[PDB]
């Protein structure tokens, strides 16, 4: 029900109509993830399309689906793809989870890269998608006068 | 125990023994 | 007279509150208060009847009220309150003590006592609603409160067990409102109710709480069975989010009872037959569980008839529930005897009783099982039987009709026979002597895994009671 | 402490698993 | 709040020390059964 | 085929006059203006618009749109317009819309699930309706797939095949799925004839399986070599028996004793 028929309409024409269809889906992304699970191959197949400009809202839909599917690492990739609809200042359990997973993935990669080069934080060796949330959250803790999260993660 | 109780109807003795009388007369 | 009545129950309420108050302050003791909260439901229900409603009036005056100023007035407005010393501040049990929630530090907002006081306040409110059977506006008014509060309040590991019992009262009070009267505003409350269960379940996934997530699942699976949509329940049970660690004794048989009803229409009775058996062993035998054992045992007898095999009819006799099991005896008897008119006349008179448990829709499909079992009975008796001999025993239509029906029995491998059209008789292809195959090894390989499964369960459980006694000093 | 509190269950889980296997070795 | 990040490393230490003993006890109990049947 | 200025009148007139392919061309321009005003689906809030404006008009548009998609053999359009009718007929509490008014629309989705040989969603939809023993059981339209599948469960295919031929319901609406269900019946019976029937001439193929034109079975005889003389089966109705099954699922027979020995070696990890 609800957005369930709207999931299969993504294969039709009139992409301008799909704009209003994806807005109604944004409400049910946190409600029913079952019907979307079958349409996941179709949602990701439209991301690489150059004629598809809705990838900002399309990545927001899959962000709360794969998250409710039980894959936390997968939801981080869709949240960092659009870099628009994801609200870092929004207070929710969903946003705070991606921040914890993105920083954790940054530590695992930067652990073995410190031996090769110490300038990795100035270069593109590490995915800039992981450094986007990592750099802003540490500076956010500095404005809050919290040295536990800023200095603890840096070590 | 109780399964044998209800499954046994009024058939057999009173019935089948009355058939054995006419069965031997036809042979 | 009325003054001593309010101080007697309030002292016992604080006595039970101080037991769980000091345990949640140091580390996590939450396992201990969970056992106390089990008996708290029974002790509070009996206490609500005594000393009228005045035990909960002075309890709010004792502590600080964040939201509860107008809630007690609205809850007591419907009963046409009789006001005796109703001015707030009449009874003061604090008197500046550390365990009494010291007032000066509380009123200066230098410490926050609201966390444990407010979450516990909503528990006593929901108890009086189910005791007094208060409905209509009082049900919806409390729903607009607790749910927004649970979004703002972030519960710790010990705090997640508070609202875990509150979600059961929200769904229970909602279903009693819909069945009592049908109004245009009834489903407006259910739409938000269905959306709220999915939002809080997302947060409880990271908390890894056993009772919190398992309580919602059994409440969500029941909502899917009322609407009749498997697609929502199919992907919901495939993730395996149901904690298997501690359900206590309440949720053991409730989870397996839903899987038997879902897989019943899936035409797979192999897995569904085990779920209904496990629900019988895990369910307590006491009187409070008789309501569940009544419906569960009625479902088990219907599944066996859908499998094509006649179950044991001795359960309809030796049990003490046979008064309600009488309609199901004539159903199996009609399928076993194969009488066509007996089955049609049986479901006609008892159709009214089968409407309550919604098992009449499965009884309509038992019409086919009458022929399914009738073929199995006549086939095992005669290995080689003529085509016209079956129509004489079961009073079938013609030879072309039975030729199609016998072919339906060996589809799944039930009868395992062959039909000879030129020879004119049906011959059974089962020579037995199955021991020469690998079938004995297939069963023995599972028995070793099942034995080691019970080993793995006993493999690691000992130290749990030994943690407390060995660490503490002994004589 | 989101990761610290989430991984705290692994401490009590592995601790109760190893201690109960020591009683079998201490018996041997 | 200092003990929160300090015990974070201790959590991995307590896990490994219990895993190393669990791995070595399997090789220790094998020699224990050999001495019982030898007597 | 456009008729009047309004897009609704052009769809209703062209629906009863035939040419269901042209009716699907006027559907896209209708949903463009409805989605902007949120008239395509009923809102959860109260807009004070139920049976007025275009919401009642949209109710009829989506109802006739599903019946026009079955004649064009479009599975996606029929499932889309049907799933859009889930908020319809339900909405809030009592019935402000039209679904059960035409009971064939529900059966078209029920018979469409049998086209894919999917019993999971088929048997679940009967529990979705409100009155099971009133509107579902008494009406022969909602009981049409039940009575059709009842003889399939009983095993007799003679009466079940007559519902698709001698019945009067296969003329207009069910004509789309008639030949589809007729192809589903011939894909069921003969699966069992493999082991049970050793041999049989072409007379039983035309009679028991109810085949009309000759040499059409030869089209089913092409690839897997059907000298019908005794038993050539396993082309249609599943497949061959092959041989030498190893290294697929769980335990096998011929080559590997290791996984069989693994059950005996399973106690190694349990004891150690």
């Amino acid at each position: 029900t609800t957005a369930a028929p709207l999931l299969a309409l993504l294969r039709e024409n009139q992409d301008s109509v799909k704009t209003y269809a994806l807005e109604s889906i944004n409400n049910v992304v946190d409600q029913l993830w079952s019907e979307i699970s079958n349409e996941l191959p179709d949602i990701e197949a439209l991301y690489d399309d150059d004629t598809f400009s809705d990838r900002e809202m399309a990545a927001l839909i899959a962000s709360k689906v794969y998250y409710n599917l039980g894959e936390y690492e997968s939801a981080v990739k869709y949240a960092l793809a659009a870099k628009d609809r994801f609200d870092i200042d929004e207070k929710s359990q969903f946003v705070e989870t991606i921040v914890s997973k993105s920083i954790e993935m940054y530590v695992q990669e930067a652990s073995k890269q410190y031996t090769k080069d110490e300038q990795f934080y100035t270069k593109d060796i590490i995915d800039p998608k992981l450094t986007s949330i990592f750099e802003r959250m540490i500076e956010k803790c500095l404005k809050a006068s919290e040295l536990k999260l800023a200095l603890g993660i840096a070590l | 125990e109780n399964w044998d109780d209800v499954e046994v109807d009024d058939d057999f003795t009173n019935e089948l023994k009355a058939e054995l009388d006419r069965y031997k007369r036809e042979n | 007279l009325h003054h001593s009545e309010k101080k007697y129950a309030e002292e016992d309420q604080v006595q039970e509150l101080l037991k769980v108050l000091n345990e949640i302050s140091k580390t996590t003791l939450t396992l201990d208060p969970r056992y106390i909260w089990r008996s708290l439901k029974d002790l509070s229900s009996l206490r609500n009847q005594e000393l009228l409603n005045a035990e909960t009036l002075c309890f709010t005056v004792n502590v600080l009220y964040p939201d509860s100023s107008s809630f007690k007035k609205n809850l007591l407005k419907f009963i046409t309150s009789n006001h005796k010393s109703s001015v707030p501040g009449s009874a003061e049990l604090r008197n500046s003590y550390p365990a009494s929630f010291y007032s000066v530090n509380t009123e200066k907002k230098t410490i926050e006592v609201t966390a444990e006081i407010n979450c516990f306040m909503h528990l006593l409110v929901q108890l009086f609603l189910w005791d007094s059977k208060e409905l209509e506006q009082l049900v919806e008014f409390n729903r607009k409160v607790v749910i927004p509060n649970l979004l703002c309040y972030y519960n710790l590991r010990s705090l997640n067990l508070i609202n875990a019992k509150l979600w059961f009262y929200i769904y229970l009070s909602h279903e009693t409102l819909a069945r009592s009267s049908e109004e245009i505003n009834s489903d407006n409350q259910n739409i938000i109710l269905r959306s709220t269960m999915m939002k809080f379940l997302k947060i409880a996934s990271l908390k890894h709480d056993n009772e919190t997530k398992a309580m919602l699942i059994n409440l969500i699976l029941r909502d899917f069975l009322n609407n009749g949509e498997v697609d929502s329940a199919s992907d919901f049970i495939s993730k395996l989010e149901y904690p298997h660690t501690d359900v206590s004794s309440s949720l053991e048989a409730r989870y397996f009872f839903y899987l038997s009803k879902i897989n019943a229409i899936q035409l797979d009775y192999s897995t569904a037959n085990e779920y209904i058996i496990a629900a019988i062993r895990k369910a307590p035998h006491n009187s409070k569980s008789l309501g569940f054992l009544q419906q569960s045992n009625k479902l088990h007898c219907c599944i066996q008839l859908l499998m094509g095999d006649i179950p044991e009819l001795s359960f309809f006799h030796q049990s003490n529930m046979q008064k309600s099991l009488l309609p199901y005896y004539h159903l199996t008897k009609a399928v076993k005897l194969g009488d066509l008119k007996k089955f049609t006349s049986t479901i006609t008179k008892y159709k009214q009783l089968l409407l309550k448990d919604d098992t009449y829709q499965l009884c309509v499909r038992l019409r086919s099982n009458v022929i399914k079992t009738g073929i199995r009975i006549i086939s095992l008796t005669y290995k080689k039987i003529s085509l016209r001999d079956i129509c004489l025993k079961l009073n079938l239509d013609s030879e072309q009709t039975v030729e199609y029906m016998v072919s339906r029995a060996i589809r799944d491998g039930v009868i395992e026979a062959k039909i000879n059209h030129e020879d004119g008789f049906i011959e059974t292809t089962e020579l037995l002597n199955i021991y020469d195959s690998e079938d004995p090894q297939q069963v023995f390989d599972e028995r070793i895994k099942f034995a080691n499964q019970l080993h793995d369960e006993y493999l690691v459980s000992m130290r749990y009671p030994e943690d407390k006694k060995t660490q503490q000093n002994e004589k | 402490e989101q990761k610290i509190q989430e991984t705290e269950l692994k401490i009590r889980s592995k601790t109760e698993n190893v201690r109960r296997l020591e009683a079998q070795r201490n018996a041997l | 709040y200092f003990k929160l990040k300090k015990l974070e490393k201790e959590y991995e230490l307590l896990t490994l020390q219990e895993d190393y003993i669990k791995d070595e006890q399997r090789h220790l109990k094998r020699e224990l059964k050999r001495a019982q049947e030898e007597v | 085929m456009p008729s009047l200025a309004e897009l609704t009148k052009s769809l209703s007139i062209a629906f009863e006059n035939g040419d269901y392919a042209a009716c699907e061309k006027l559907l896209p321009p209708i949903k463009i203006e409805l989605i902007k005003n949120n008239l395509l689906i009923p809102d959860l809030s109260i807009q004070n618009d139920i049976y007025l404006n275009d919401l009642m008009i949209t109710k009829r548009i989506l109802e006739v749109g599903a019946l026009a998609s079955i004649q064009t053999f479009n599975f996606d359009s029929f499932e889309n317009y049907f799933n859009q009718l889930k908020p319809y007929y339900f909405s809030n509490n009592h019935k402000l819309s039209e679904s059960d008014k035409k009971s064939k629309l529900i059966s078209l989705y029920l018979l469409n699930l049998l086209s894919q040989n999917n019993t999971t969603k088929f048997h679940s939809e009967l529990q979705y309706l409100d009155k099971h023993i009133k509107n579902l059981e008494d009406d022969s339209l909602l009981s049409y797939p039940i009575k059709l599948d009842r003889w399939l469960m009983e095993g007799s295919y003679q009466k079940a095949w007559d519902l698709l031929q001698s019945g009067s319901q296969n003329i207009s609406e069910f004509d789309s799925f008639t030949d589809i269900l007729k192809s589903a019946i011939r894909d069921e019976i003969a699966k069992n004839t493999e082991l049970s029937y050793d041999f049989l001439p072409l007379s039983n193929i035309k009679a028991l399986l109810f085949f009309n034109n000759e040499k059409e079975t030869e089209k089913f005889a092409l690839e897997r070599n059907w000298p019908i003389v005794n038993s050539k089966v396993y082309f249609n109705n599943q497949s061959k028996e092959k041989a030498d099954y190893e290294d697929e699922m769980m335990h096998e027979e011929d080559q590997k004793t290791n996984i069989i020995e693994k059950a005996m070696d399973y106690a190694i990890s349990i004891e150690n």
